[PDB]
């Protein structure tokens, strides 16, 4: 009933170690919403975009831990924006395996800091919202220390923002993100 | 040379000096990038030559 995609940060400003979180927060979320309806499509972004399984693939082989764990960080800029854009048209096309009348849903999860990017996320927000895409924004490293960071987090996430943005050390989040999604 | 250089504002660690090429007559030294900022996407490692004759301007 529902179309989820992640999108996940690996510019050089992301620690391994954080970057290794979201790995591991993807697949848990993977294996603790699997349901039978229920597919997921993931893709790395920097300055470039990598899409590392389709809803198709994880439709033939539907292990989390399988596809996660081959995951390289690509290393590079931001293209928060640029991104956005792109799995709107692309992660959440019928070709590739998106379903019609299921809801779209988006998880963010970028460094804070869309530098090097662009376009704007006024660019790609009026965009993302007609097509319907729900958006869910995971801040990470100091993403909640600077203003410029929280913000631009505020600016992804669907209002109200409060509750669209968590934090990735927030295990409760996922409880949190999970009991919304009944209220779609 | 007309170039000028790179982003300062990233914390570097120039090591070795190399050898002298006695063939441009410049010396080459290498700076690896030990941490990086959200705000501050800088690159692994950068590379700068100056003169043999040790001029600093």
């Amino acid at each position: 009933d529902s179309d989820i995609a992640f999108l996940i940060d690996g510019s050089g400003s992301i620690i391994p170690h954080d970057f290794r979180r979201m790995k591991e927060f993807v697949s848990t979320v993977m294996e603790q919403l699997k349901k039978s309806k229920t597919l997921f499509s993931l893709m790395q972004y920097s300055e470039e975009f990598r899409i590392h399984f389709t809803f198709k693939e994880f439709q033939n082989n539907p292990n989390p831990r399988s596809l996660v764990k081959p995951i390289t960080q690509l290393l590079g800029r931001t293209h928060t924006a640029t991104g956005i854009r792109k799995v709107v048209r692309e992660l959440f096309n019928i070709t590739n395996g998106a379903r019609k009348n299921a809801f779209k849903i988006l998880v963010v999860i970028t460094d804070g800091e869309k530098f090097g990017d662009p376009l704007g996320y006024e660019d790609v927000i009026p965009e993302a919202d007609r097509e319907g895409v729900i958006r869910y924004v995971i801040g990470v490293g100091d993403a909640f220390r600077s203003e410029k960071s929280r913000q631009e987090l505020n600016t992804i996430a669907s209002k109200p923002p409060r509750d669209h943005v968590f934090q990735v050390n927030n295990f409760e989040a996922l409880k949190t993100i999970q009991n919304q999604l009944r209220e779609k | 040379n007309w170039k000028k250089q790179f982003g300062a504002e990233c914390k570097y660690q120039f090591q070795a000096w190399g050898e002298c090429d006695l063939n441009t007559a410049l010396k080459t030294r290498t700076g690896s990038l030990k941490r990086a900022l959200h705000n501050a996407e800088c690159q692994k490692t950068v590379t700068i030559s100056k003169p043999c004759g040790k001029l600093t301007k």
